[PDB]
Order: structure tokens, then C-alpha cells, then sequence
């Protein structure tokens, strides 16, 4: 049926090899409908984890992570680490909602352990220094992505728009 | 006669107003008026009062009971007011907004015999008057104020503040008849002083509110209560609001700096309540504070007193309508970036906004849900959307999907409520962005709304993270 | 060292057997002193799982749940299906917090599987049913909070606030 | 790329021989939708010099002309004695505009040495005695904009408005 | 912490060795910023003795002595002769006020006990004869504020308000 997985947006290039299947559905849910980024998915109280980055859920109500979700299997070999949990498609906090959607759908998640022994202090971070925009645009969205270069010609749409939108919290450590 | 309690405030991006509706004017500069302060302190202390009358007897009152039950403190046409208030601003001296010379007179040769409309606008970093008959003309001048090419950007950029700017940017001259180069001179030279002055926007103004109490008012019937209520109402303004305009849109929102109170038996209990945000580590901790605040009054503070006197009067709901705070729309954040957020409140609060056009669909309660809580908004009987669809979702009976069901908005037999909500131009916006600092960089976002007397039964649950969902994508 | 355990206030009966701990060092973070309740914590994004009463997350920060805060870890028969935290206190949404906190906390909340197989239709529920009601006063608040009826004698007023300072989003299934 | 042509219009018709490209691509920026004519571009500090008429450039800002922009090429035979540069369609001064372009813009435009031999004292020419306008809604407005006679039967839309939106300055040699 | 020096300004000259900070700090109540003096301070009820000035105590509500305030301990020769006091920085009546106040300050006023030996009845003073104006310029007001001949060739405008502003009493038995 309809099946996606959510990758986040960090300051680092933890992202390269975490599936097996980079398209998988003929249609995404982040449409490039040539103004920028669409359908973002937004999750709260989870903090990234840079050093093997994945998603931790803390409590807090002012965490927060933002990223884009797209179908795909990530390396079946899983599951002890991801949240993979199907729900009906209404319950995402999604950002940028362009289209109607399936009312249901299942979804990988990265995810680290709870790891009980720090002091949990996070810390905001956005992306800019469009250097490390381009790599991301080359290894995000280039990969992910063969809408550059065969319908939209200005990327600097969608450049602007992940270098202004996508900002999270880090554990910092 | 005495000096009641000090404060030290800031206020970010005020956007205060003169007679010349500016912050500066040929003759002064005023970032803060003392008598908007004692204005918009009394109009939060009626909201906070009809919060605890009806949080405790699910009453209301109107405007008038109650500013003639506080006139012992605020004073009216009967009783001089018995607090004083005394704004220093520091750096706060003697300028003004001088124009030493505009490079006319290219501009109004292509502008005799003619009847052209002259447009202004300051992007490129220089001025340029453009005309609405096809022509765009640079002009040179050299000002007393020096745009420092951030407010420029800024109001560039923030969609609410360029449309106000609308009604400073433009005149229709009319040189067909006899037109002389003095008079155009003129014209043009105060179009662009008012152009001009309106850049006057310097974030982070710090000023210090005295305040004395005239302590010839003694207990006279119930005054230390009604002052201890005013002070607690005086601390919750600056804690929700700020000075000039679009308050309601996140300028002029202030912050404690210090607090320093004189007069222990009376403020002592705001003094440690004001400490009590001189450092705020997170988000959850402030909502925490502003509820303690709020709870702190609505039960634990002196009583329901003079609530039990002959000098109120009851609000008719179909002809009154007043607001009062609801607590359990405080929605926190955290910035990181002012002049962002303050961009992006408009996405926030603009029917085709890419922040509520993704919280809510269908487009029309859309609509609805900013004209029952975005302020005024001019809607048209032209075009099918008013036809039923706002209509019916405001309508407080005929069905049951709409949040949100205005108290005597009838289908069709519209008597007062709906000539007031689809044609009172001076209507407050229920749903309010605060920012708020500690003495570091921790800058939050108050997103609240105020709870109105026309409501029938707010779905308190839904809006209640629609809200947060709006507090979430300006940030 | 000095650990806390999350308590949910359901609509069943999952409540009473859940921590063996009741005192653990001198301290609790929720309180009742003559006035109502303290530092009642919210979690966001969680659900209840009332057949085996646990939290079972979302994609949503609609979703929370109410409860409250003891001292000590569950039943000492656990860590193989619940979530840890270490937290500074700040992170944590109280609310009515009346006193000071050690910014190093560790909680546990009874964690549950995303059962990813059905839609996850959660549905609000309030606190009502005075059975229940009359019976988490005591099976649950005087197994921890004795105090009623030899200090609070006042039971009425955490009546008051218990029907109506908590209530939920869960799943009915 | 981009490749594009401007065209004046004077009281006169001395443009009979004009721009070849009349479908030629998918591209063509003073677009009449139903509503009069859009993206008219104002070339600043120039005169018409309608006899052999070429854009007089002058120095004085309040001289302008009023004229159609399409892509196309003028006659193979030019690019002699017209003037001819590239622009990032950002710059160009529209009227009644209703989109962008693809940020890129060259554009050939009637330019004349200025003859600084008679001192050109200007004068402002309108667009009015539709006699002449009738016929350049069949020598200009179909030459290249063959839409008419088929598709919008609104004439005077695109009539009364060049009585207005079209005027000029002239050197009056 | 902050501490203030009052510098009364008479016709007299012993004001010479009258500080033992010239600046020290970044903070001079009183100031002169292209306009003329600032923050200038009045002391009700007391005398100068200016046979060696001193503020001698009378308790005449119509006696006042105008100074300047600098920052700074009195010479290394105290404890015995000023009247140091703490106010909290709104007991301070300050003429042409300019900015605001630190909330509380030492002060350092050189203070000699009555001597009641002599019916201590005064008389009032002006600061004429600019030759006594122009000496305590540059005793004072090039000592203390040394910002004199950097910007300020106005002293004249200055010299207008020492010829004016500064009235006293004294004994002038």
C-alpha cells in the first residue's frame, strides 16, 4: 500500500547510506510544484543525533525537528532502531501542505536509543553557509531528487528554501 | 506625593505614533508616550478583571462598571487619578527629523500639465520616485536620520509593515491646471518627509517607567485591593503586550529589564513576581510562570470583594462585547532571530498565509477563524464566499463542525453581531504574538488568544493546538 | 541517583500495580498542600495504552498526556519495555510548579509498541466516572499520598481539580 | 537561452517591416489576457525618432517611450544600427505586470547615432485618433498577434487603454 | 561599586587637590555633550565656607549649594570631614537632567561641622567676573572633563551658564 520513510535535515552528512530503495513510490509526498518544497513533516520533542544521526525523543514540548518523508525501504536489516508506525495521515504535522492525502500510511523513523546518562541539554541550529547547502543539494535532494534539471531550472527556489526552513535542535553531543 | 515602584523596560521594534502618526516629527522624536502606557495598562486591567469576575461568577461587566470602579486608582472625570506615570527613556534627548535638502525639480517637470500619481519607493538604498504615468525618477537628499539598511530590508520584507506603509508612499498630484513649482515643490517635500519619517523603527528602546502613588488617596473604602489588582494588572501588561502599533502582531513587545519597588506593603508581592522573569532558562518555564501569574490572581490573590458592589453592571451579550484572558491559550517558543519572526507572523495570520493555509482547509472556516480571531477583515457580498459558507460557520446554531460560533450571528437576520463582525473596521485581533527576552538571549514567543464575550462555547480543545501548530510554523 | 516514575490517569483500570517505589529518597515532584496539585507533568505526543496501560507515541503534538511524578523505578522487574530520561528540569512541562528543582532528573515513562498494523484513530477522553474517579483517589493517591484523611482531610479538592486538570488522547483499542 | 526584440509604437507606421518570429516558441512577454495589455516596457531617458524610428538617447530622465517586447529576431539583417543587450528580466521596467520570465533577457532594441547636429528639444506624443490605431490592431496587433479575429472579441479592452497607456516623447525631428 | 564625588562649584579656589579619582570609571553624572552642562545637583540647607569651602550645615530651607557630581574617593584624606551617604538615586535633585540613574549611589559631599561659635547667618552668591570663571575651567572643567579642547571650543556657551548657573550661599562672616 502506501509506505514512506522520514529523513531529517541536519548540519551534518549522517543521511548517506541509511536505505536500500531511493524512489520506491511513483509519487512522493514533498512535491517540487515549482515554489519550493512541499508537504514538510515537522516533529516535535525529538532532537537529532548528529554522531549517528537519528532522532531522539525528548519530552520537551519546545523540541523539535523538521525534515521531508519519501518512500523507500531502509535497509530491512532494522526495526530494533527505527519507529516505523503507520497512521492515518493526518496526524503529521505537515508544513507546507499543498495536496489532499491517503488518510493512511506507514513510516520509518530513525531513532537512538534512550541513552539515560547525560544531561540532555539541546541546543537550536539552523542551515546556512550554502556551502553546506550544497552538499546537501547533491546528497539529499540530488539523490532523492531527479526534479533538478527536468522540470524547475532555477534551483535557487528550493537552495533558498532549505537554507531558510529546515532549522532543529541538536543534542549537541 | 511618593514614589511608588521603578521599572526598567525595553521595548523591540516599537512602532509608536505621533500626530503625525510617526515616531518622529520635525519638532521631537517619541518612541514611548506615557499616555499610551496609562491607556493600554487600563484597557489590560479591564480584560484582567473581567477574567477574575468570571472565573469566579461566570460574569462579565462593562467598560464603564468597571473604569468607574477603578477610579480611585486610574482616576476619571470625578477623582484625579492616583497613580502617576513618568517614562525616561535614556539617550532619549532632543532630536528631531530635519530634511536638509531634496533634489527636486526633475520630478516635477514630468509632472506639470499633467495629473499624475507619484509613487515612492527606498529599496536600492536610494530614493526613487516613481510615477504612476510611466516614469521612475531617482531622487538625492540628505536626512537627520540615518536608515541603517536593516529597517530598509526589514519592512522590505515584513508584509504588515510595508501595506501600512501604503499611506505614506504615495500622493495624486494634479498639475493640469495652473501648477507652480513652489507648490509641487512643497507637496513633494512633505510626501517624502512622511515617507521618511516612517523608517524611524530602532529596535531595543530602553526606557524607565516611574511610577508615584498619591498617598493622600487612603484606605478609602477598598484602595490598597484595588491597587494591589492594578499592579498585578500593570505587570500581566507587560508580560502580554507592548506599546504602539500592531502590538498584536509582535512589535513593540516588551520586557523587564529591573524592577525596584519603594513602597514594600504594596508591591512586594509584584516586586518578586517581577524578579520572577528577570531570567528564564526555557520555553515551559515561562508558560510556567505566566500561569502562576494568572492562577496566582484568580484565586490566590485578595478576594472576590468588591466584586459584591452596586457600581458594576451586567454585559449584554448580544450588544456588549468584551474580552478577558483564558489561560489555557499560552502557546511558548523560542526565536533565535526577531526580525524572522516577526516576517512571518503574517503567514501566520493571512487567509493565503503557507502557515494556516497548512493548519486549516476548505479555505472558508479559514476565513472564519481569522474573522472571529484576526481582527477585522473586509469581507464582500459580491462573490459567493460570504454567500452562506462564513455565513454559516459563524452562525451560533445550524450546525456543529465550526470551532467557533458567534453568540447572535444569525443566518440571514444578522441585528447587531453581524453588522459588528463583518462591519466594525476597529476590531482587535483575538489571537496575539508576544516576544519576550530575559537579560540573556533567550528569546521566546508568547502566542495566546483572548477569550471574547461573543463567543458561544469556544471549542477550547481545538484551537488550543491550532494555536500551537501556528505558534510552531512562525518559528 | 535520585530518579522519578510517570503515572498516567486513565478512563480503565491500569493504574494500581505499576512502581513498587513510593518514597525512594524524601521527595516528590508532584504535590498537594491545601490548595491542589503540583507540578502535574505533561508529555506531548504520547498516547495511553490502556489495555497495558503505556504510552504509545505519535506523529502528533496534539496528542498528550497528563499525570504525575513519584520517586523511584518501576517495580525493579522493567528496563526491557519502558523509555528513561535524563532530564534538567527544565525541559519538563509542568504545571501549577510551586517549588524549586534539582535540574538533574531521571524519569521513566511506561513506554509502549506502535502496534504497526492498525490506524491509530486517538480519540480525547476526560476524566469522569466517579468509580474511577473515587477509586485513583486512593488506590493510587494514598497508596503514594497517605497524607488524606490524617492531614487531607481535604479530599474533596483534589477531587475538584482531578476531574478536571487531566485528561487525554488515546487510541480505544 | 533567451532571445528577444523590442518594438516602439509611434503615431505612424513606418515598422512595416518588423520582427519575423510569429509563433517561433513558448515565449512572449506583452501578453493581452482579456484585460488590456500587460508587461508594456518603458525605455527611460530616450525620445522616438519615428521618422526612420529609432530610441534617441538623451540624458534626461522624464523622455521615455511606450512599446510592445516579444521574442524574436528583427530581420537577419540587424543588429547593425539597433541596440542590443542582455538583462536579467528583473531590471526591465514593465507595466500591468502579471508573472516573471526565466531571469534572462537580450533583447535588440531601435537605437539611433543621436545626430547632435539640431538640438532635440522634445515634445509628449499620445496614441489617440483610433483611425490610426485601427489599422495598427491589424498591422502590429496581427502581424504578430494573429490571436485577434479568433479568440477575445473584447476589442475596445485593448483599444481605449492605448489611447491612454501608449504615449511618448519626441525629439519633434 | 559606584560611588560619587560632589565638587561644589564656587568663586574660590581650594578646590584644588579635591579628588582621588580623576575618572577611573565610565560614568560622569554630570555631562556636556554640545548643548551645556548636565545633571547639575542642589543641596538645600547647607552653606559653603569658602574661607577653606566646606558644606557647613543650617537648617535655612532657602540656602542651596550647586555643584558638580564626579565619581571618585575624596583625597586619601576622609573619614573624618565629608558626609558620605548612600541614596538611592531618586533623593537627587538634579538640574537640566539628561539621562537616568544608577538606583543607588555614594555620595561624598565635603561637609564641616557647624562650629557653633558664631551666629552662622549667610548671604547669597553669584559667579561673576569671568576672570574666576575662566580659572575654575581649567581647574575643573579641563581636570575633570579633559573632553574640553578635544570637541568643545564652545566653552564660551559653557562659560554663559558657570556665569549663571551655579548660585550659592555662604557665610561670608
Amino acid at each position: 500500500s502506501t509506505q514512506r520513510e522520514y529523513v531529517f535535515i541536519p548540519i551534518t552528512n549522517s543521511i548517506t547510506i541509511d536505505v536500500k530503495i531511493t524512489i520506491g513510490g511513483s509519487d512522493h509526498i514533498t512535491n517540487i510544484d515549482e515554489r519550493g518544497i512541499h508537504n514538510v513533516l515537522v516533529i516535535t520533542g525529538y532532537a537529532v543525533d548528529e554522531k549517528n544521526g537519528r532522532l531522539v525523543p525528548t519530552l520537551d514540548p519546545c523540541d523539535y525537528v523538521k525534515g521531508i518523508l519519501v518512500a523507500g525501504t531502509p535497509q530491512q536489516a532494522q526495526s530494533n532502531d527505527f519507529l516505523t508506525l503507520k497512521l492515518p495521515a493526518n496526524k503529521l504535522y505537515l508544513i507546507r501542505k499543498k495536496g489532499n492525502i491517503s488518510d493512511d500510511l506507514k513510516i520509518y523513523i530513525p531513532y537512538s536509543s534512550p541513552d539515560a546518562r547525560n544531561s540532555m541539554k539541546t541546543k537550536p541550529v539552523s542551515i546556512s553557509d550554502d556551502t553546506i547547502v550544497n552538499n546537501i543539494i547533491k546528497e539529499v535532494f540530488d539523490k532523492i531528487y531527479n526534479i533538478t534539471q527536468k522540470e524547475k531550472v532555477k534551483i535557487e527556489k528550493v537552495k533558498e528554501d532549505i537554507k531558510e526552513l529546515f532549522s532543529y535542535y541538536a543534542l549537541e553531543q | 506625593e511618593e514614589l511608588l515602584m521603578s521599572l526598567k523596560l525595553k521595548a523591540l521594534y516599537p512602532l509608536t505614533g505621533g500626530y503625525n502618526r510617526h515616531s518622529i516629527n520635525p519638532f521631537y522624536e517619541e518612541l514611548v508616550r506615557p499616555t499610551e502606557i496609562k491607556g493600554l495598562w487600563r484597557w489590560w486591567n479591564r480584560v484582567l478583571f473581567n477574567t477574575l469576575a468570571y472565573s469566579t461568577k461566570g460574569k462579565l461587566y462593562t467598560y464603564e462598571s468597571i473604569d468607574r470602579l477603578f477610579e480611585d486608582v486610574f482616576g476619571s472625570e470625578n477623582k484625579k487619578s492616583a497613580v502617576r506615570l513618568e517614562v525616561i527613556t535614556d539617550e532619549g534627548n532632543d532630536n528631531r527629523f530635519e530634511l536638509s535638502y531634496v533634489e527636486l525639480d526633475k520630478v516635477i517637470d514630468c509632472l506639470r500639465n499633467y495629473k499624475r500619481k507619484v509613487s515612492l519607493d527606498f529599496i536600492d538604498n536610494t530614493l526613487i520616485a516613481e510615477i504612476e504615468g510611466s516614469t521612475k525618477i531617482p531622487i538625492s537628499f540628505k536626512s537627520n536620520l540615518d536608515i541603517d539598511k536593516i529597517i530598509k530590508d526589514l519592512v522590505h520584507n515584513n508584509k504588515l509593515l510595508s501595506f501600512e506603509l501604503l499611506g505614506f508612499k504615495s500622493v495624486e498630484i494634479d498639475a493640469t491646471k495652473i501648477s507652480d513649482k513652489k507648490i509641487l515643490k512643497e507637496i513633494l517635500r512633505d510626501l517624502i518627509t512622511n515617507y521618511l519619517e516612517y523608517f524611524n523603527i530602532k529596535q531595543e528602546v530602553t526606557f524607565t517607567l516611574n511610577i508615584y502613588l498619591d498617598k493622600s488617596r487612603e484606605h478609602k473604602q477598598n484602595f490598597e485591593d484595588k491597587l494591589k489588582f492594578a499592579l498585578y494588572s500593570l505587570l500581566v501588561f507587560i508580560l502580554l503586550g507592548g506599546i504602539g502599533r500592531k502590538t498584536s502582531r509582535g512589535f513593540g513587545s516588551l520586557s523587564i529589564i529591573d524592577v525596584k519597588c519603594y513602597d514594600n506593603s504594596i508591591c512586594k508581592k509584584i516586586e518578586d513576581l517581577a524578579k520572577n522573569f528577570l531570567k528564564i532558562s526555557s520555553g515551559n518555564e515561562l508558560k510556567s510562570k505566566i500561569e502562576s501569574i494568572l492562577d496566582c490572581i484568580k484565586n490566590s490573590c485578595i478576594d472576590t470583594l468588591y466584586i459584591e458592589n452596586n457600581i458594576l453592571s451586567e454585559i449584554d451579550p448580544k450588544k456588549n462585547v468584551v474580552y478577558f484572558i483564558n489561560s489555557d491559550l499560552f502557546e511558548v517558543k523560542r526565536i533565535n532571530d526577531k526580525e524572522k519572526v516577526l516576517a512571518n507572523i503574517y503567514k501566520a495570520v493571512s487567509s493565503e498565509g503557507c502557515c494556516i493555509k497548512s493548519i486549516i482547509t476548505d479555505k472558508y472556516v479559514r476565513k472564519s477563524f481569522l474573522i472571529a480571531f484576526g481582527g477585522y477583515r473586509k469581507v464582500e457580498k459580491d462573490k459567493g464566499l460570504d454567500i452562506g459558507f462564513i455565513k454559516n460557520y459563524l452562525c451560533e446554531t445550524c450546525e456543529t463542525v465550526s470551532s467557533f460560533n458567534i453568540v447572535d450571528f444569525l443566518l440571514s437576520e444578522g441585528s447587531f453581531m453581524s453588522d459588528y463582525i463583518l462591519q466594525y473596521e476597529h476590531r482587535n485581533s483575538l489571537l496575539r504574538f508576544k516576544l519576550i527576552s530575559d537579560n540573556s538571549n533567550n528569546s521566546y514567543l508568547i502566542g495566546y488568544i483572548l477569550h471574547s464575550s461573543y463567543f458561544k462555547k469556544i471549542d477550547i480543545k481545538y484551537v488550543r493546538c491550532i494555536l500551537e501548530k501556528l505558534t510552531y510554523c512562525v518559528i
